[PDB]
């Protein structure tokens, strides 16, 4: 059965974008550190011009998601007043089930990556045929995207700050796996898990 | 590459020493070959970089003097003395150095 | 002294600044910006991967029309001017204005913010009337950084006459055509202007679509930055204006010693610290034009 | 070497301590209790390496669990307490106050690093005043002579990098020199 705690940024001068993110970097880098991907990451509260003031993770262990947020980051600012902390609630029968599917469609649409989007058609053009001109190809005129929020993110193993989005969606009220990807994103490569409000 | 240094140098005298020893053939082209530099790395402070000798000091900048001493520290950082040898005006009225007020900066005054 | 109507037309007219990529084949194609909106519209445009140079063309004519007021409610200030513009050019000669300006012309200046991070650009003109080859410019980076690295050119005496004797001469005129070529690197960002209204681009059709462009009177503001030319010293980044009205240097504080500008060209040599300077500044306005009523 | 500090206090001999004027001593050891016991004597032991890591593990602890952004900063969120503080000290000689002096050439020679995190962070005007030693009638003059560029009485519209330079371009004094400190 699925538990979750949550945590919520008390000062009111703070970008909660840049706070989910450093969240969303110690989830998985406690993802890694320990081979477990069960926890996921939920917004119980979600607007359109900004992401919401509270960060609930739900895991399907409890154990697992409490050793979790006891990692260092959490602690060192817990006393500094900038972080309240919840126990542990169970998952209520009244509660909502979205999917904070992450999108890498966005990626592409962008213009560095429609260029590496050629770029990669170029290479694979290994792939004996007539040799393609880049002429042909072109960026489209006008292109129109749903809301999103682009949390943030800089990589590690190499100095690139690739930025992640996540679009939300409603979802089917089931799913047993309990799996998530490095990160909870709900758009996990096997199948797109809800996770609860 | 920096020259030999000397407290007496004053700041137009260390860049004629500069030009003529970097490799440039005059003065009046190195400090165009640093505005462009300055250019390069996309420093806000390159449009009021002086183009002659008279008035490179940060005491005849006018309104920009902020950005041409932003200027000299990251030239300097990107390491010799470049500072301190400069003129600068004060709120209490000329200050060089350590001292309120080839060639020597007390032939300047 | 300043009549009721008094109007100028200027003298440099530039145009519209058109892109074109340049692909390995040299085909040359329009370039095209795209548009994102979210549900504000931000807009981008950068250099096609694979496509060999950017190039962009426009024509600039200069032509006599400061000689005479456009308008002038009263005569006696009318033949003030012109006396004023006879004598400046016998005394002084439009050759320091000529370089300025043609200058900007040629060391890219009009291309703004887009040759911060090019390899190497070259501007290639072909003035009218003309007799010759094409007045030629390469790797204004590292050759052309100077004003003596201008004169040095092949042909820059040639070039610059035509401006001195259309801006004396009337009825004289000579046209410029000038075409850049730009090596930005792979996938690398042009900056075009925007549209007064977030950031959206100014955009006319060509070849039967869109395509990102300069401003006319944007360009021309690049041309005629040889102080930018104005009533006022405005700068446009500091919100402060230099040559104010306070400082006794601005445009009227100085057109209403006219007077005095007279006697002094025609008496003895002028001072090239304050007097030279002031009727640089006062034809500079001349050139550029608009009206001068209270 | 606690019982060291009384003969240190008194200005005399005192080797591994800088010997400064005995009212400088006394604001040093005013600034020293906040951040009385043996551990005052090794801290000016190899004090350059020791003043240093502190300020490495103080502004570390500041950038790494900051709250508001890793952009937009602002000077009491990365680096206030250990500039704000020891700043106000008696008479502000650059030279005597040498924790001023090694604060400064920590601050400059780590200037424009990295994305230039500490030339860009936002300062209001106030302690562009606490910093300058200027009148706020002052720093009006000068935003209204564009010499200082907004990006109000009480805004942050300044930024570290210009203040700073601001201040070696126009606010060098006799003894807030910067030649007294390098």
């Amino acid at each position: 059965k699925w538990y979750y705690k949550t945590i919520t940024f008390l000062p009111e001068l703070c970008n909660n974008e840049s706070l989910a993110a450093k969240c969303l970097r110690v989830l998985h880098g406690f993802n890694y550190q320990y081979e477990t991907r069960n926890i996921g990451v939920s917004f119980p509260l979600w607007c359109d011009a900004t992401v919401g003031k509270k960060i609930s993770f739900v895991s399907k262990n409890k154990i697992e998601l409490d050793l979790l947020l006891k990692q260092h980051y959490f602690v060192q600012m817990e006393q500094l007043q900038y972080f309240h902390i919840s126990n542990t609630v169970l998952v209520p029968e009244d509660c909502t089930y979205v999917s904070f599917r992450r999108c890498q469609s966005i990626d592409k649409l962008t213009a560095a990556g429609l260029a590496r989007k050629i770029r990669r058609l170029e290479k694979r053009a290994l792939s004996r045929g007539e040799q393609f001109d880049p002429s042909s190809f072109a960026q489209k005129e006008h292109t129109a995207i749903a809301h999103y929020h682009s949390l943030g993110e800089s990589s590690k193993q190499t100095n690139r700050n690739f930025r992640l989005n996540i679009r939300m969606l409603s979802e089917q009220p089931r799913e047993g796996n309990s799996i998530f990807s490095s990160y909870g994103l709900s758009n996990s490569e096997n199948s797109f898990q809800p996770v609860p409000l | 590459q920096r020259p030999k240094p000397y407290s007496d140098e004053s700041l137009e005298s260390f860049f004629i020493r500069v030009a003529n020893k970097n490799g440039y053939g005059d003065v009046h082209r190195f400090l165009e070959a640093t505005k462009r530099f300055l250019q390069d790395i996309d420093h806000n402070g390159y449009q009021t970089f002086p183009t002659d000798i008279t008035r490179i000091n940060p005491y005849s900048a006018k309104n920009s003097s902020s950005a041409r001493t932003a200027s000299f520290l990251k030239l300097a950082q990107l390491p010799p003395e470049l500072l301190g040898l400069a003129i600068n005006r004060t709120n209490m009225a000329v200050v060089r150095g350590a001292e309120v007020f080839l060639r020597e900066n007390g032939y300047a005054s | 002294k300043l009549p009721t109507n008094l109007a100028y037309e200027r003298s440099i007219d530039p145009s519209d600044v058109c892109f074109f990529v340049v692909w390995p084949d040299d085909r040359k194609t329009p370039l095209t910006y795209n548009s994102r909106t979210l549900l504000h519209q931000v807009d981008f445009c950068h250099v096609p991967y694979g496509a060999s140079h950017i190039e962009c063309s426009f024509s600039v004519s200069f032509s006599s029309e400061l000689r005479q007021p456009y308008k002038c409610n009263s005569s006696k200030v009318k033949q003030t001017l012109v006396q004023l513009v006879e004598l400046y050019e016998t005394k002084i000669g439009w050759t320091e204005l000529a370089t300025r300006y043609l200058m900007n012309i040629c060391n890219g200046k009009w291309l703004w913010k887009n040759t911060r991070k090019a390899y190497c650009w070259n501007i290639v003109l072909t003035p009218w009337p003309w007799n010759g080859e094409k007045v030629g410019f390469e790797d204004i980076r590292t050759n052309y950084t100077s004003r003596q690295d201008f004169k040095n050119n092949k042909n820059w005496s040639a070039i610059v006459e035509m401006i001195k004797t259309a801006f004396s001469s009337t009825d004289g005129l000579a046209i410029f055509e000038v075409r850049a070529t730009l090596h930005l690197p792979t996938n690398a960002m042009v900056r075009p202007s925007q549209v007064f209204t977030s950031r959206v681009f100014q955009s006319t059709t060509i070849d039967g679509e869109r395509s990102p462009i300069l401003g006319a009177f944007k360009t021309g503001a690049a041309i005629a930055t040889i102080d930018r030319v104005g009533r006022f010293g405005v700068h446009r980044e500091d919100v402060t204006c230099y040559r104010h009205p306070s400082t006794g240097k601005d445009f009227f504080s100085i057109l209403q010693q006219a007077e005095h500008y007279i006697e002094v060209l025609s008496a003895n040599k002028t001072p090239a610290q304050e007097t030279i300077n002031d009727m640089h500044f006062l034809m500079a306005n001349l050139i550029k034009g608009g009206m001068f009523q209270h | 070497a606690a019982c060291t500090v009384s003969n240190w206090l008194a200005g005399h001999e005192s080797k591994p301590l800088p010997n400064l004027p005995k009212s400088y001593r006394w604001g040093l050891v005013h600034w020293w209790m906040g951040i009385d016991h043996f551990s005052f004597v090794q801290f000016f032991s190899n004090w350059p390496r020791s003043f240093h890591s502190i300020i490495e593990d103080e502004v570390e602890f500041n950038l790494e669990h900051a709250v508001v952004s890793t952009s937009e900063l602002r000077l009491k969120d990365l680096l206030g307490r250990l500039f704000f503080g020891s700043i106000r000290l008696p008479e502000r000689n650059l030279q005597h106050n040498i924790i001023l002096g090694e604060l400064l050439c920590y601050l400059e020679n780590r200037l424009w690093q990295d994305k230039g995190l500490i030339a860009n962070l936002k300062m209001n005007a106030l302690e562009a005043t606490v910093m300058l030693n200027c009148s706020l009638d002052q720093i009006a003059s000068m935003v209204e002579q564009r010499i200082l560029k907004p990006n109000d009485v009480t805004d942050y519209l300044f930024h570290f990098g210009d203040i700073f330079c601001l201040w070696l371009a126009e606010f060098q004094s006799d003894e807030f020199n910067r030649s007294f400190y390098v």
